[PDB]
DNA sequence: GAGCAATCAGACTGAGCACGCTGTGGTTTGGTTGCCCTGCTTCCTCCA
DNA sequence: TGATGGCAGAGTACTA
DNA sequence: TAGTACTCTGCCATCAGAGCAAGCACTACGGCCGATTGCTC
RNA sequence: GGCCGUAGUGCUUGCUCUGAGUUUUAGAGCUAGAAAUAGCAAGUUAAAAUAAGGCUAGUCCGUUAUCAACUUGAAAAAGUGGCACCGAGUCGGUGCUGGAGGAAGCAGGGCAACCAAACCACAGCGUGCUCAGUCU
């Protein structure tokens, strides 16, 4: 037995790990080898990594399963819909459903005539050349008055139901309302007449172009302000016109309600608070609000469909026409054109499905983008195009009637197209007119988000209560599902619980119970001195009950000084009193307990004690509920409690905000000594005056004992449970998990004895998005930089390019404009000195001309700058190019600037881990490893988990000459923990007073001291350290220069280090996704049971879950013999199951015979194989094979390496490029091992040969382009799949290991999470 | 003519031997015994065909059987200092770890030499062949020791306990000494005449006239053949007056030194490493009690040794190798001891190193018995001359009472400071003094520098 | 006049208190130096 | 949002 | 000489959007704060 | 400072919806040529599927997490693998038992001298701060 300390570095996809004794040396063992292989030991060196795949989230399995959900209520509402129709269809045309049904089907299945409408060729060539699209049929139905087809009818209602509008918008669209600034003047007309005392007049202002703008909302409200004399910003008029554009403005000071006043049209809720307000404000202005919901309707739906609406009722359907007979004619004159001026490119232009244009366009698949780029070209070189170019600058040439954009028609224009059929064609036939309600809510039905699936008990996902067994449809929703209830769940589903007492469910921040505790809590530690008093005094329990009685049932907000003076001096009648222990102003207050009380008026309700609970459950509706008519129906039990006026008040309070206290916790658990709660100890407990935190941890009292015991018993998990339980990214909780295991194997490896040490750490860690920003910013700021020069996104990837686009292309420190042309010669200014903190995001990083402009060269920028870029910048965050940090961060020098507390905090920082994954991580650690307690109960520290922060150990490679190169090989990764312990070690065993703040469990002064922590480590600091180090107050030797730096180099020099990548079976997706057309070809997969693929197209690719290797029999040959064969079989995702179920007929079925069970061996991805001279190959599918071979190249050249690429950007610059210089001999030896680590193990040939080759034709360019340029060379020996990478010009491609053959003859290696157990079976003899 | 009279008693003749007269013996277990077995650690190549013959006739002797235990520990070869023989010795780490501890009786070789008189001048040297393999083994311990031993030319797979008592085992030289010790017990009431000296294994038979040795020879022949032990014939000194007994010569009634030693010690070259140092100074302290004053003539060796210094070899160092080298050349003749006459020892203490002689009257001179010396401790290496001699004598007395088997000697020193322990100017050092019974001081006299 | 937006009692004397330094004294802890043991460990022969 | 494994097609070569 | 069989190399990968609720982790301030002053409508 | 709030960013989980995209089929292609072939005409739309599918038959579920080998197990899960040293191209080799003797180093414990520091109590003093009196 030997002490030793077990060091771990954690990554998203690679877990390093190390042991090291009390001299910071690696041990070495020899390990047992199971199998069948002569072999029977193997030594290894107790130091390695694990790599994985990272982890990903749900986000996409959840976007799956809403899109399985949508496609099967779809599908349900047509089913609705043929059901409704039967009755009548049966007698029209029996099988006219049948025949929809089996559209998607090739002539000779269909067991119907292939015709679907009407069944017969003249009939459909009729219909079609009648009504070419079926928007045509729409407003046929809409318009016309005579008799139609019930075929049609249905047609219509089916295309209508089926694809449905948005229902953002709701309430009503009228879509008769189709004007915008005719009925602007209108509204300003209703304004004069209301409002006589100050004319308003829009005369000679485009209303219509103000209104109709792309700009920002609150942009077109200002300039249409600013268009109109006599008013100004949050007027009455601009409040109508934000209102009516959608802005939601305050009225209050319109009519000077003294009250919110705020209207939301869109909001349905806000349609109440608007029967309120003209309940206030009687009818004159009822009327004049109806005239701005109007207004609203028609900006929104001209915005939608840009077509007159007086003539047609389809005004929609009317649009898609106009647009098809646009379509129509440009189409003709085009082909005219064409024709005429340049026929060389017809055929290509409107034949070619290859390439884009017009038939890429229709037959093809390029999109209207696509199109327009390859016919702008030909448009502009020819004559007579003007209009067609006009046309095509507008988004308006040769357009689909579904695209892209429709996405903005909401469903109330297909509701009232389908209303508008359905009254037309109700005369003739009675079930229409007798099923109207029941069509249109199968049109406008959607189940509430709060309801969420409709399951019975079978399914995970779901949370409803039904009042009645019966199956639940559209139109018994209301009838069968609690809605209620179904809400209640929906939240409480989940909130989170108390871990004081974790089984009971949290209040509600404003609870009333909640906000009694609060107030108690902070007035039972206060104490006073008056004159005649030996020393302070506590709160006496009657004086805390005078005080809440008086104070804050009284008022809002209670001050030290109303404490002295409404009580101490009115009452104690004591003039002078000192308080003590608490601050001028108290913090928590009876917030809601004035609420309540201007609304209920009743004190006497609100002091009395058995409506505690009634008031508890008023406040739990108001947190729970969101929606009124919910809130209401909740609130019907109580409606006697109180008037019709007060019941409206309340569903108009709206309480947002859990707390974090159980009602048990709080009040329900009582002292077994004499049965008092907390609030009832905290109220009056003798005169101790003790608070929460005292009165839980009292072991005197129970509650300590009582919350202890229920605690630990209901805390029961499994690690796996735990550790998903927290709360992180996917990938780093699958980081812990791994890391945990490979510590357990590490203990039992080491003799199953607990090491002294572990020590930690844990690495930190889109042009759409740029994008989208960019657009909004600029919209908010009326800024035309993206109209000067549009910028695509992946030129707005350039972190430059971002920056200056960001800053509107001006300095964020000079009031001058910078040119995007002369880019790449200014600077990037951090707002924060690098040397205080590590942060390069956009939220640190600024552009500017000159970096000398930010004022004092550290500190935060200068005051005087500050506050003009001040101004501006306020500018720039209402235009919200910029966060509120960034902003702050900005502007902080004006307050004040970095003051040398803070300068301490930041360098503090730097070097001490505080984030909570990481301490949950040690915790766990510390859990697992330490369980034995003492004779207090107290746990023993029998392990010490420490957590170091990758600065240290970057710093000591960089100051000790360890650099480190992550594309040579995954060594860095073990070699990343081995320093992690030596450094961890020696920093606890030279500063035992550290530990607080490292291991789980007067600025100026502090600024050397934690700047100077890892100076022990250096020799000459000019100050003349000694060689050995000792403890500094015992005699325990912590670094010895002479030798420690040695066995480092030797250790990070052994060429064996234990790498192992975990094998995983794939799971996800059956295949890629593209539905690929009818070809001739076995690969292809059925996209239902009986569609053939050679006929209907399908599926291919897919995904191989595991390998398994097969000894069987198959026929080859026309004589049909049975000719041994050993071969590999990929399972795939969607057999797996087969498969698993009944291995030997899944088997038989392929073609193979007398398969062997024994023999079947199952392969996962990544399974390892060795060959020839230490040649390994892993398994990336049954038919490809990954590179599983390390190059260990020499310290010394990857030192080399290192400087000569100068990777990180005077006299020590000075003595490196002499080095290199001297050595300027290593590059041919680099490339000499590459050669033969290449020739011995990676076996591609040419590829070697392009190297070599490249490598000699580029022997006199610079050293430092010469070593940047090797670097990328290693790509060509790499462990995992190939890759290709380039050598200056030269670009070398992959080279694939496309045959899985030899491997069946290798040697087949099982290892485990640390690779130390091995367990060699042999291939050959299978 | 000696193997033709015993045919029982020799090895080559009798062969694998039993202990006929003790009772097979049962190996007690410790309190927490629990059985315990690790995997036969694979043995070298030439190393394995070392123990494979002996393997099969351990089995052809009934040794080995072969056996299905939970208790298997691998096997050793010992390879002899004569080319390599590779006894088969067990491990036996967890056997000894589990098995319990029993007192130990067997003598220290610093005592054996002194029981012999010098009057007894004709000897027998016998070694007993397989000495340990003579003792049975019950059946119900012969678990306790097994190894797993595959031949594929053998057939047999598997474990082979030791049906005797094999070698390793941390108390087999203990059962051995004490059963032997009954056997030959008798043997002295039969003959109290002779004395008959039992090593582990050795036996050694003096005598005083050759024809009293013949007697015993002839006698001690009989009953060890009837006890059932085996010695070898090969090497067995028997009625010569030089024998080789213990690593001693014995000629004369002296404790002689084999020229063989003397050349080992010489004959490597100076050291240059602390290991080469030791190397040396193992041999030479095997001989300490031989050279006068060993303590001081290899003072200076001792640091150059010393574990944290440097082996920066010393002129001094070299003086004192020439010493030692010079010294052994003309050793003395040490005699033996004979515990019917009073013993003189006489002390001298230069530079704080203790030297003396301890000697015997031989006719009208003085021969002597051991040459003691040593260091004296750090806290009376600073008395001052007067005490220090005290000091050396309490260091040096403490030596011979090894020797002298707590007989009084005559402690004679060139000074007077026998009245100083009564009155010095150290309790222990009265009480250890001033006993009349173990010590007196004769009249106070100088001695010669070389004795 | 009403609103939004920062800004965040001077001197002298006295007593009383806070940080730091000093003198006296009591107590506690710690250290070196010296003498003793107990113990543990490493290095070299001579034999089974 | 890049990888990296599947796929089709062209080329070469071995065997009935 | 035609039929399998293996190797090599370029191509290819379902994408946008809108609401609501809960939780964590982290960074920025502010707060006690009255009375005075400023300016601006 | 604590505490208290809030303001914002990011991320995670769940639910309800939208627009497209893809695949097969319907939308009679015509003329001259036996034919390939050539010339014209047309194009915008619709149906169905949107992981195969499952039983629990719901307007439900089906792509996240977890997973070396072997033994015991129904499963949840539990068990399975000597140490030391000299080395180093992916790890190689060597060693291993007792007893006895001689020499050397080491750490710990006790005891008696001498010494430092610390705390506390009293008293004094330099500097600074709060409060009170006076003037303003």
């Amino acid at each position: 037995d030997k002490k030793y300390s077990i060091g771990l570095a954690i990554g998203t996809n690679s877990v390093g790990w190390a042991v090291i004794t009390d001299e910071y040396k690696v041990p070495s063992k020899k390990f047992k080898v199971l199998g069948n292989t002569d072999r029977h030991s193997i030594k290894k060196n107790l130091i390695g990594a694990l790599l994985f795949d990272s982890g990903e989230t749900a986000e996409a399995t959840r976007l799956k399963r809403t899109a399985r959900r949508r496609y099967t209520r779809r599908k349900n509402r047509i089913c609705y819909l043929q059901e409704i129709f039967s009755n009548e269809m049966a007698k029209v045309d029996d099988s006219f459903f049948h025949r929809l049904e089996e559209s998607f089907l090739v002539e000779e299945d269909k067991k119907h005539e292939r015709h679907p409408i009407f069944g017969n060729i003249v009939d459909e060539v009729a219909y079609h050349e009648k009504y070419p699209t079926i928007y045509h049929l729409r407003k046929k139905l809409v318009d016309s008055t005579d008799k139609a087809d019930l075929r049609l009818i249905y047609l219509a209602l089916a295309h209508m139901i089926k694809f449905r509008g948005h229902f953002l918008i709701e309430g009503d669209l009228n879509p008769d309302n189709s004007d915008v600034d005719k009925l602007f003047i209108q509204l300003v007309q209703t304004y004069n007449q209301l409002f006589e005392e100050n004319p308003i007049n829009a005369s000679g202002v485009d209303a219509k172009a103000i209104l109709s703008a792309r700009l920002s909302k609150s942009r077109r409200l200002e300039n249409l302000i600013a268009q109109l004399p006599g008013e100004k910003k949050n007027g009455l008029f601009g409040n109508l016109i934000a209102l009516s554009l959608g802005l939601t403005p305050n009225f209050k000071s319109n009519f000077d309600l003294a009250e919110d006043a705020k209207l939301q049209l869109s909001k349905d809720t806000y349609d109440d608070d608007l029967d309120n307000l003209l309940a206030q404000i009687g009818d004159q202005y009822a009327d004049l609000f109806l005239a701005a919901k109007n207004l609203s309707d028609a900006i929104l739906l001209s915005d939608i469909l840009r077509v007159n609406t007086e003539i047609t009722k389809a005004p929609l359907s009317a649009s898609m026409i106009k647009r098809y007979d646009e379509h129509h004619q440009d189409l003709t004159l085009l082909k005219a054109l064409v024709r005429q001026q340049l026929p060389e490119k017809y055929k290509e232009i409107f034949f070619d499905q290859s390439k884009n244009g017009y038939a890429g366009y229709i037959d093809g698949g390029a999109s209207q983008e696509e199109f327009y780029k390859f016919i702008k070209p030909i448009l502009e070189k020819m004559d007579g195009t003007e209009e067609l170019l006009v046309k095509l600058n507008r988004e308006d040439l040769l357009r689909k009637q579904r695209t892209f954009d429709n996405g903005s028609i909401p469903h109330q224009i297909h509701l009232g197209e389908l209303h508008a059929i359905l009254r037309r064609q109700e005369d003739f036939y009675p079930f229409l007119k007798d099923n109207r309600e029941k069509i249109e809510k199968i049109l406008t039905f959607r189940i509430p988000y709060y309801v969420g699936p409709l399951a019975r008990g079978n399914s995970r996902f779901a949370w409803m209560t039904r009042k009645s067994e019966e199956t639940i449809t559209p139109w018994n929703f209301e009838e069968v599902v609690d809605k209620g209830a179904s809400a209640q769940s929906f939240i409480e589903r989940m909130t989170n619980f108390d871990k004081n007492l974790p089984n009971e469910k949290v209040l509600p921040k404003h609870s009333l119970l909640y906000e009694y505790f609060t107030v108690y809590n902070e007035l039972t530690k206060v104490k006073y001195v008056t004159e005649g008093m030996r020393k302070p005094a506590f709160l006496s329990g009657e004086q805390k009950k005078a005080i809440v009685d008086l104070l804050f049932k009284t008022n809002r907000k209670v001050t030290v000084k109303q404490l002295k003076e409404d009580y101490f001096k009115k009452i104690e009648c004591f003039d002078s009193v000192e308080i003590s222990g608490v601050e001028d102003r108290f913090n928590a207050s009876l917030g809601t307990y004035h609420d309540l009380l201007k609304i209920i008026k009743d004190k006497d309700f609100l002091d009395n004690e058995e409506n505690e609970d009634i008031l508890e459950d008023i406040v739990l509706t108001l947190t729970l509920f969101e929606d009124r008519e919910m809130i209401e129906e909740r609130l019907k039990t109580y409606a006697h409690l109180f008037d019709d006026k007060v019941m409206k008040q309340l569903k108009r309070r709206r309480y947002t905000g859990w707390g974090r206290l159980s009602r048990k916790l709080i009040n329900g658990i009582r002292d077994k000594q004499s049965g008092k709660t907390i609030l009832d100890f905290l109220k009056s407990d003798g005169f101790a005056n003790r608070n929460f935190m005292q009165l839980i941890h009292d072991d005197s009292l129970t509650f300590k004992e009582d919350i202890q015991k229920a605690q630990v018993s209901g805390q029961g998990d499994s690690l796996h449970e735990h550790i998903a339980n927290l709360a992180g990214s996917p990938a780093i909780k699958k980081g812990i998990l791994q890391t945990v295991k490979v510590v357990d194997e590490l203990v039992k490896v080491m003799g199953r004895h607990k090491p002294e040490n572990i020590v930690i750490e844990m690495a930190r860690e889109n042009s759409r998005e740029r994008m989208k920003r960019i657009e909004e910013g600029i919209k908010e700021l009326g800024s035309q930089i993206l109209k000067e020069h549009p910028v695509e996104n992946t030129q707005l990837q350039n972190e430059k390019l971002y920056l200056y686009y960001l800053q509107n292309g001006r300095d964020m420190y000079v009031d001058q404009e910078l040119d995007i042309n002369r880019l790449s010669d200014y600077d990037v200014d951090a707002i924060v000195p690098q040397s205080f903190l590590k942060d390069d995001s956009i939220d640190n990083k600024v552009l500017t001309r000159s970096d000398k402009n930010r004022g004092k060269s550290d500190n935060v920028p200068s005051e005087e700058v500050v506050k003009k870029m001040k101004n501006y910048w306020r500018q720039l965050l209402n235009a919200k190019l910029i966060t509120q940090r960034k902003f702050d961060n900005l502007t902080k020098a004006e307050r004040g600037g970095l003051s040398e507390l803070d300068k301490a905090g930041f360098i503090k920082r730097q070097l001490v881990e505080t984030r909570q994954i990481t301490k949950h991580v040690a915790q766990i650690l510390d859990s697992r490893m330490n369980t034995k307690y003492d004779e207090n109960d107290k746990l023993i520290r029998e392990v010490k988990v420490i957590t170091l922060k990758s600065k240290l150990v970057s710093d000591f490679r960089k100051d000790f000459q360890f650099y480190k190169v992550r594309e040579i090989n995954n060594y860095h990764h073990a070699h990343d923990a081995y320093l992690n312990a030596v450094v961890g070690t020696a920093l606890i065993k030279k500063y035992p007073k550290l530990e607080s703040e490292f291991v789980y469990g007067k600025a100026t002064a502090k600024y050397f001291f934690y700047s100077n922590i890892m100076n022990f480590f250096k020799t000459e600091i000019i100050r003349k350290r000694p060689l050995i180090e000792t403890n500094g107050e015992t005699g325990e030797i912590v670094w010895d220069k002479g030798r420690d730096f040695a066995t480092v180099r030797k250790v990070l020099s052994m060429p064996q280090v234990n790498i192992v990548k975990k094998t995983e079976v794939q799971t996800g997706g059956f295949s890629k996704e593209s539905i690929l057309p009818k070809r001739n070809s076995d690969k292809l997969i059925a996209r239902k049971k009986d569609w053939d693929p050679k006929k209907y197209g399908g599926f291919d690719s897919p995904t191989v879950a595991y390998s398994v290797l097969v000894v069987a029999k198959v026929e080859k040959g026309k004589s049909k013999k049975l000719k041994s064969v050993k071969e590999l079989l990929g399972i795939t995702i969607m057999e797996r199951s087969s498969f698993e179920k009944n291995p030997i007929d899944f088997l038989e079925a392929k073609g193979y015979k007398e398969v062997k069970k024994d023999l079947i061996i199952k392969l996962p991805k990544y399974s390892l194989f060795e060959l020839e001279n230490g040649r390994k190959r892993m398994l990336a599918s049954a038919g490809e094979l990954q590179k599983g071979n390390e190059l260990a190249l020499p310290s010394k050249y990857v030192n080399f390496l290192y400087l000569a690429s100068h990777y990180e950007k005077p006299e020590d610059n000075e003595q490196k490029q002499l080095f290199v210089e001297q050595h300027k001999h290593y590059l041919d030896e680099i490339i000499e091992q590459i050669s033969e680590f290449s020739k011995r193990v990676i076996l591609a040939d040419a590829n070697l040969d392009k190297v070599l080759s490249a490598y000699n034709k580029h022997r006199d360019k610079p050293i430092r382009e010469q070593a940047e340029n090797i670097i990328h060379l290693f790509t060509l020996t790499n462990l995992g799949a190939p890759a290709a990478f380039k050598y200056f010009d030269t670009t070398i491609d992959r080279k694939r290991y496309t045959s899985t053959k030899e491997v069946l003859d290798a040697t087949l290696i099982h290892q485990s999470i640390t690779g130390l157990y091995e367990t060699r079976i042999d291939l050959s003899q299978l | 003519t000696w193997l033709s009279d015993f045919p029982q008693a020799w090895a080559e003749t009798g062969g694998m031997g039993l202990a006929v007269r003790q009772a097979p013996l049962i190996i007690p277990l410790k309190a927490t015994s629990t059985p315990v077995s690790i995997k036969q650690y694979p043995m070298s190549q030439e190393a394995r065909l070392g123990i494979k013959p002996h393997i099969q006739r351990l089995l052809d002797q009934g040794i080995l059987v072969p056996c299905q235990s939970p208790w298997n520990t691998p096997l050793l070869p010992v390879k002899k200092p004569g080319t390599n023989d590779y006894r088969p010795v067990q491990d036996l780490r967890e056997v000894n770890k589990r098995v319990e501890d029993i007192h130990p009786t067997v003598p220290n070789p610093y005592n054996l030499l002194s029981g012999l008189p010098p009057s007894h001048q004709w000897y027998t040297v016998l070694d007993l062949k397989d000495a340990f393999f003579c003792l049975r083994l019950h059946p119900t311990s012969q678990p306790l020791f097994a190894f797993e031993w595959r031949d594929p030319e053998m057939g047999i797979s598997g474990q082979l306990t030791w049906t005797r008592l094999p070698q390793g085992f941390k108390n087999s030289p203990t059962l051995f000494n004490e059963a032997l010790h009954r056997d030959l017990a008798d043997f002295r009431i039969q003959h109290p005449d002779l004395i008959l000296l039992q090593y582990v294994d050795d036996l050694l038979l003096a005598a005083t006239s050759e024809l009293d040795c013949q007697q015993g020879t002839r006698a001690l022949l009989q009953t060890l053949g009837n006890l059932g032990y085996r010695a070898s014939a090969k090497k067995a000194q028997i009625c010569q007056k030089q024998v080789k007994y213990l690593g001693y010569l014995l000629k004369e009634g002296q404790r002689w030194l084999t020229e063989a030693r003397k050349e080992t010690v010489m004959g490597q070259p100076t050291p240059k490493t602390p290991r080469q140092l030791r190397e040396f100074l193992g041999k030479a302290g095997f001989c300490r009690l031989f050279i006068p004053g060993f303590a001081e003539m290899a003072a200076p060796l001792y640091p150059l040794t010393k574990p944290g210094t440097l082996f920066n070899w010393g002129p001094d160092q070299q003086k004192a190798y020439q010493e030692i080298k010079q010294a052994l050349l003309t050793a003395p003749a040490l005699g033996l001891p004979d515990l019917t006459k009073p013993f003189e020892l006489f002390v001298d203490e230069k530079q704080g190193y203790a030297k003396g002689v301890l000697t015997q009257k031989l006719g009208p001179w003085r021969r002597p018995v051991a040459y003691l010396s040593k260091k004296l401790d750090p806290v009376a290496a600073g008395w001052p001359p007067c005490l220090r001699m005290v000091a050396a004598i309490a260091v040096l007395t403490k030596d011979a009472g090894k020797l002298t088997m707590g007989q009084p000697l005559v402690i004679l020193a060139p000074h007077a400071v026998e009245a100083l322990v009564k009155q010095p100017p150290m309790t222990h050092y009265q009480a250890l003094l001033l006993d009349t019974d173990r010590v007196q001081f004769g009249p106070v006299v100088a001695l010669n520098p070389a004795t």
